[PDB]
């Protein structure tokens, strides 16, 4: 048991969540023998929210809110026996965790990536190795190809929205001549100091690798777009005999009332209807209820949200937490 | 839709000096018949009944010599489409006399007289047809240009090449080519258009071939700013794109400077262009018809050997030819009626018609000319020319470079010969 | 080994008269232009035809029947007047 | 516990004796990556072995062997435990996840009985840690003195060998052809040399660079056409991958019919084979056991105009492809190692010597 | 017209494209037994082939010979069909039928091509009795100028050939060789001719007892020992029942490697086939036209314990055996025919100066 994994915290970590943050894809993929060798590094309160997930161990470890990528490894460096394997917890995605980091030991990646079909990112012929990533702060000129890229690898695909996974498997070979070059912060734009070429890390070619999935759609920080739309693997709950939803999350202990069927729909922990709960296309989280009257059809009832007995609301965030009784919200979201 | 192609034989982007002054650019003759022939039985090896070669140096040579060829009568299937300089000065009023004597309907290739080939061009031409049914005329032209590597003779810095592409759909996007930049930067305002992604290549070298249907006559007597091709084709893409096709194994390249010279001259005969290789006899030269042997040599009729003369890779011989003893010959070209007396060592030496060298003579990288009574040790290295009746005698050696001819401020030399310095 | 050969892609020809008793042709067939910098000086050449020795080849599927690989000379004296084979 | 690698397509009509790999799919495709009984040392050479990058003559042996050295000394040890019997038989599931990785070469099996009687040889006597250093000894020793020491010798005896005026041809798939030519040109000999190879892995790649790195003069083509090269050759070299205790020559499968059109005119062979690969190993012609890689290597390109796109359609229009290949010793005439120039069938006693004796 | 025979017991699994017999049930168990859907002389022929009786070289045309000339001078002769184009299609039944009973040594082919030519040289315009009686002036003095005076003419001509002490070896059961052998010996002559033999036919007999009772002294070794009479053989007749246009020979099982490994040392084979057995047809291989006799002919007296008895009772024994073999050109050199002593490769030359030219 050598290469070990780590889980990071913020970027624009637990917003969009009804009942469960379902990262479970990866924590059902991988978790037999698995997954021992995690650390949770994210946002004392944060040693309670997942005792709810099922980990055979774990690192609870807090780090500061100037969350450089680079200072949340300065800060646990020296226990990190062995390799990396950042998995920050904002992340979503079922695709399949062995391969990612079978990559890994192609020719033996010194950093290896996972990526997915503005932000740009080069590859090689074969789909295999990617060579400059760039995003636009460090572009306002248009891009630079050296010499030696394109007289060595003629054919170079490129491409400009093959949008992040955050699976960023890494060696300690670059973390151990990059760290202590404390002018290279942000883990996401240390990429571009890939540090290659003719242009330290290495400090004497280096192997870089990424893996363009085609299943699942990326990571969501606070979207639920699909991820309160996500076919988690109704489960085990109980319903009025008439909770006709499509497949649809039901947190148990609901209170349904006349046909109460939050279908297309994560109808958490007490989602509760005294009349009809119809296909809601939405998210009505822990706490949350549309009683007498549930008016449920795309408002997204984000965490203790309240809008019922005619729940007005319809294409936005609808009201996360805040008391509106009649609350006829629009397709902009309602207050916070 | 019938078939021709227009034949222009120069631009005056002037590379050769002073090879063109007796004989022109374009009656260059690489292997003992006239480089015209080569570009001619190009375009009757593909299939194009008529063409139009424009002439505008020296009327009475290229029509003397077009006077002795065998399709100066149409029994086959082409007759020569000629013309005689009057105003001509490069591929500018070539293609304002190509839509104002208007002799286009449709597809028609466009080549110099200097690229030699093997492409069977139908192919994309067809390919080309088919993306102008189907697409409304928004695809102007397809140019079809060689896979190779970073690295090859053909592609010296002259005419380096690299284009951005996309590969599904293969329109262009830069033709940006590199005499002398080393960094690279594409402007990525077209890169948020196709997401999907797109290639970059430099696999690339131009055979100088492409296929035009005459609304680039309308985009080029309209635009009176692009004259040559390249400049044309980039404000083409500025603004109608054109399109691409990678061919895979048969190439031409145009036979810009002698060093494209060399590399053809030295690729004929290690035969990357068959069916052209000079033992068919293109002309109804009975002077030419040479036999094949092992390791690619080609004896004349009438040669006579000298005795020990061995020969390695690649060489050549005429009619009438009397060559001397102890020749160590690779990878060269001799021509005909040479005297080329005893004890002569060559080396990828190019030598034409009417010479007589005398013995004991080292000769070295060079290509020579008609009437040359060149002499004792003339001693010479990579890159060096002698051109026409200008005599050399004991050991009047030359460096690397040697602009050289019997013309006086062309050369190095006055009036008379090059006797002494 | 049975050859096949019809009775009329027969040749009076012997293996001597000059060369290109073989054909050769472009050898971009063995070569891509994908290498590097390789290509510049190593001089490849390829036939199409090989030549075999008549003594090891065993007897015809023609169109009389069956030969032996060196009974030929009857047919070419039959077929072919030798004197206007060299024409 | 290590689970199988499937077939992938139709077997041939013969070898129901060796399963059929792809490398579109993985061994590792299976398990469980934070690899907690099989050592990730062991899966990074099965892994990279999966994709034939690493699949040259003595390579795939000198990979084997730093990786086991990275293998060997970085364990822990248990306790009340026999020290030196609990280490050959744990070894035993490695190799045998090399083997269902891909099967071995003789170079491989030498590796194993080397260290295999050494970890016997090393006995519990003394703490772990001199012990796993005797063996980072032992094991730097045998590819030391065996690849390099092989490689010099072999280099001066052929040199002695070699003449000029001699155009040789080759078919290289080694490190060591390569080897022998370069410094045969570096000490100013004469020599004039022609490459020829085959589809699938097309094995004139890696010696023309060698060769044309190091400025010989050539000429290339492949082997059908290997009779036009019958009439001007005057020698002709082969590296093997293994030589047996016949005189068997047993190389990549482009070996065979060189050697015996140039016996059809007395121009006769040279193989370079150092002696390590030899093995005690015998079998007597071509199908015994070989092994054979993922068999969709072998498409034909013209254009669009892929050949064997799809072979499956019908229902056995189906293709295979072997890898080794030997031919009897009785035309090989020269074997060239360590211990001088052994003509042909002379061959085991050169094995006996080197056997604790 | 006729049935077939039936199959008995297994086969091998490479001689599907032949039948095999067996002489417990014959033809004519149940077929027309007054024979006249067939004429009586081919049910004659063939029931008297099912139990190998002639079984001779040119025995076997001389006895269809006889058969055909029963046929043909006593055959009504039909109207609305024609004088001489009924008999050659009813005579398709005959050789298909024998073809069924035992297939045909090529002597029969050649027999059948020369009455055919003939028979079509007398057309119509003759009345069918005289025109029968001229077709029997001329296949009898075609079978006594070609048989009988091809005989005699090489025995004057290898008379002519072998001289004293030639020690001279047959694969022994013909009517030419022991001719030679006799019309050669009984002129003051001495060699000391041995016979070689095979299982099961254990055929040398007629040679051995008919060279005895001519006097000469005679040797005896089979071909499972023929490696022992390897040194001292001086010359061998070959007994060749056909004789192909490669110019190959043609007998049986026991002149398949005495003629090998008597190339194997120079001594000059020597076979003997008239102007008769020039044939046409051209095989290669030992599988293609060859035929296969009674297939549990072949067991072994050892007491009553014998192995080959019940062999259908186990699963997957078997048990074959062939009769014919063809022998390559190179081996052959020298054919007994009348015009001289023509090589091997020549012999087709002669078969066109004697085909109407």
């Amino acid at each position: 048991m050598e290469f070990q994994a780590v889980v990071m915290a913020v970027g624009g970590p637990l917003l969009p969540v009804g009942n469960k943050p379902l990262i479970w894809y990866p924590l059902n993929l991988l978790e037999r023998v698995g997954f021992e060798e995690v650390i949770v590094v994210t946002t004392k309160a944060l040693c309670a929210e997942f005792k709810m997930k099922m980990k055979p161990d774990i690192v609870c470890i807090p780090d500061d809110a100037d969350m450089g990528t680079a200072d949340s490894l300065r800060y646990i460096y020296p226990k990190l026996k062995t390799d990396v394997l950042v998995l920050s917890c904002d992340l979503i995605t079922d695709v399949a965790l062995h391969e990612v980091v079978d990559l890994f030991r192609a020719y033996d990646a010194s950093l290896a990536m996972l990526m997915r079909k503005r932000d740009f990112i080069g590859v090689d012929s074969t789909g295999k190795r990617l060579l400059f990533m760039a995003n636009e702060a460090d572009l306002d000129e248009e891009l630079v190809i050296k010499g030696s890229i394109l007289q060595k690898h003629p054919r170079i695909r490129f491409h400009t929205g093959l949008v992040d996974a955050h699976l960023y498997c890494l060696k300690k070979y670059i973390v151990d001549f990059l760290m202590e070059n404390g002018s290279i912060t942000s883990i996401r734009s240390e990429l571009i100091p890939y540090l290659v070429r003719k242009q330290s890390a290495s400090s004497q070619s280096l192997d870089i690798y990424s893996f363009i999935t085609l299943n699942l759609a990326p990571y969501d920080a606070c979207w639920n777009a699909c991820r309160g739309d996500r076919w988690e693997d109704s489960s085990a709950q109980i319903v009025s005999k008439h909770l006709v939803g499509v497949d649809s999350l039901i947190g148990p202990e609901t209170q349904i009332g006349e046909k109460s069927s939050i279908k297309r729909s994560v109808i958490g922990s007490s989602c509760l209807i005294k009349d009809r709960v119809t296909i809601t296309n939405c998210l009505l989280m822990n706490s949350v209820t549309v009683e007498e009257g549930s008016n449920i059809q795309g408002s997204v009832i984000c965490n203790n949200a309240v809008i019922e007995k005619g729940a007005d609301i319809k294409d936005c965030l609808i009201g996360s937490g805040q008391r509106i009784e009649a609350k006829a919200k629009r397709v902009n979201e309602v207050i916070v | 839709p019938p078939l021709q192609a227009v034949l222009v034989a120069d631009s005056f982007d002037r590379r050769f000096f002073p090879i063109s002054k007796d004989q022109p650019r374009v009656l260059l003759p690489l292997a003992n018949v006239a480089l015209i022939d080569y570009t001619l039985e190009f375009l009757t090896a593909t299939g194009v009944q008529e063409t139009f070669v424009f002439c505008c140096w020296k009327a009475a040579q290229i029509k003397e010599h077009l006077l002795k060829s065998k399709w100066c009568r149409p029994t086959s299937l082409n007759v020569v489409r000629i013309i005689t300089s009057e105003l001509y000065r490069s591929l500018g009023d070539v293609l304002r006399d190509v839509d104002a004597k208007a002799l286009v309907r449709s597809d028609f290739l466009l080549v110099y007289g200097d690229v030699i080939s093997n492409i069977n061009i139908t192919r994309a031409l067809e390919e080309h047809r088919l993306r102008r049914k189907l697409e409304k005329n928004v695809s102007v032209m397809t140019m079809i240009f060689k896979e190779s590597s970073p690295s090859h003779p053909t592609r010296c810095h002259e005419d380096n090449v690299v284009v951005a592409v996309d590969s599904t759909t293969n329109r262009v996007l830069h033709f940006q080519k590199t005499q002398g930049l080393r960094r690279f930067a594409f402007p990525l305002s077209l890169f948020q258009g196709s997401s999907d992604g797109v290639e970059v290549r430099y696999d690339l070298l131009d055979c100088h071939i492409s296929i035009c249907s005459p609304q680039v006559a309308q985009l080029f007597t309209d635009n009176f700013d692009y004259q040559t091709r390249d400049d044309f084709v980039r404000g083409l893409l500025v603004n109608n794109q054109i399109h691409m096709h990678v061919t895979a194994k048969e190439y031409g390249a145009r036979v810009s400077n002698l060093h494209m010279y060399s590399a053809v001259c030295a690729d004929v005969i290690r035969r990357w262009v068959y069916p052209l290789t000079p033992e068919a006899n293109f002309t109804d030269s009975t002077t030419q018809s040479c036999t094949h042997s092992r390791h690619n040599i080609y004896r004349g009729p009438e040669v006579s050997l000298g005795h020990g003369s061995i020969l390695e890779e690649n060489v050549l011989l005429g009619s009438g030819t009397v060559i001397g003893s102890n020749c160590f010959i690779t990878n060269s070209v001799i021509g005909p009626g040479c005297h080329i007396g005893d004890n002569v060592v060559l080396d990828q030496t190019y030598l034409w018609q009417g010479v007589r060298v005398a013995a004991g003579a080292q000769i070295h990288q060079s290509l020579l000319c008609d009437n040359a009574e060149v002499k004792e040790r003339v001693t010479l290295k990579p890159r060096s020319v002698l051109t026409s009746q200008v005599v050399v005698g004991p050991n009047i050696t030359l460096p690397e470079g040697s602009v050289i001819s019997l013309h006086p401020p062309d050369a190095e030399e006055d009036e008379d010969d090059g006797e002494f310095s | 080994l049975i050859v096949c050969a019809p009775m009329f892609k027969l040749s009076p020809q012997f293996p001597n008269e000059e060369d290109s008793f073989h054909k050769f042709v472009a050898p971009e067939e063995v070569l891509p232009f994908t290498e590097g910098d390789i290509l510049e000086k190593v001089s490849v050449h390829c036939p199409v035809f090989d030549y075999v020795p008549p003594e090891l080849i065993t007897l015809f599927i023609s169109n009389i029947g069956g030969n032996a690989p060196s009974y030929i000379y009857r047919l070419m004296s039959e077929l072919y007047h030798p004197d206007d084979h060299v024409l | 516990q290590v689970p199988t690698r499937k077939d992938y397509g139709s077997k041939v009509s013969l070898f129901s004796h060796l399963p059929q790999y792809s490398r579109q799919n993985s061994l590792t495709q299976f398990m469980s990556i934070p690899s907690s009984v099989i050592h990730p040392a062991m899966v990074r050479l099965g892994l990279q072995y999966s994709q034939g990058l690493v699949s040259g003559s003595n390579a795939r042996c000198i990979a084997l062997l730093r990786a086991l050295q990275q293998v060997i000394q970085d364990y822990t040890t248990p306790p009340n435990e026999e020290l030196s019997r609990d280490l050959v038989n744990k070894l035993k599931p490695y190799m045998s996840f090399l083997t269902q990785c891909r099967p071995l070469s003789a170079s491989m099996h030498n590796a194993i009985k080397f260290l295999n009687k050494e970890i016997t040889s090393v006995g519990s006597s003394k703490r772990e840690e001199e012990a796993k250093s005797e063996l980072r000894a032992a094991i730097d020793r045998y590819v030391q003195e065996k690849i390099v020491l092989a490689a010099q010798a072999i280099s001066r005896f052929a040199y002695q060998k070699i003449s000029n005026g001699d155009v040789i041809l080759v078919y290289g798939c080694s490190s060591l052809v390569s080897r022998i030519l370069q410094e045969a040109w570096t000490e100013g000999r004469r020599f004039r040399v022609v490459v020829v190879d085959s589809r699938p892995w097309l094995e004139g790649r890696h010696t023309l660079r060698s060769l044309v790195h190091a400025g010989v003069p050539a000429s290339y083509l492949l082997i059908p056409a290997a009779s036009y090269v019958l009439p001007e050759v005057s020698k002709v070299l082969l590296g093997a991958h293994a030589l047996l205790a016949n005189g068997s020559v047993m190389s990549r499968v482009g070996t065979a019919q060189l050697a015996l059109v140039a016996r059809a005119h007395n121009v006769p062979v040279l193989v370079c084979c150092e002696t390590y690969k030899f093995c005690e190993r015998v079998q007597t012609d071509a199908f015994v056991s070989n092994e054979l890689d993922d068999p969709d290597d072998l498409q034909c390109k013209r254009g669009e105009h892929v050949a064997l796109a799809n072979w499956q359609n019908h229902a056995s229009l189906r293709l295979l492809n072997l890898v080794y290949d030997v031919t009897p010793p009785e035309l090989v005439d020269l074997v060239i190692t360590e211990l001088g120039m052994i003509p042909c069938s002379s061959v085991p006693v050169v094995l006996r010597v080197k056997s604790s004796d």
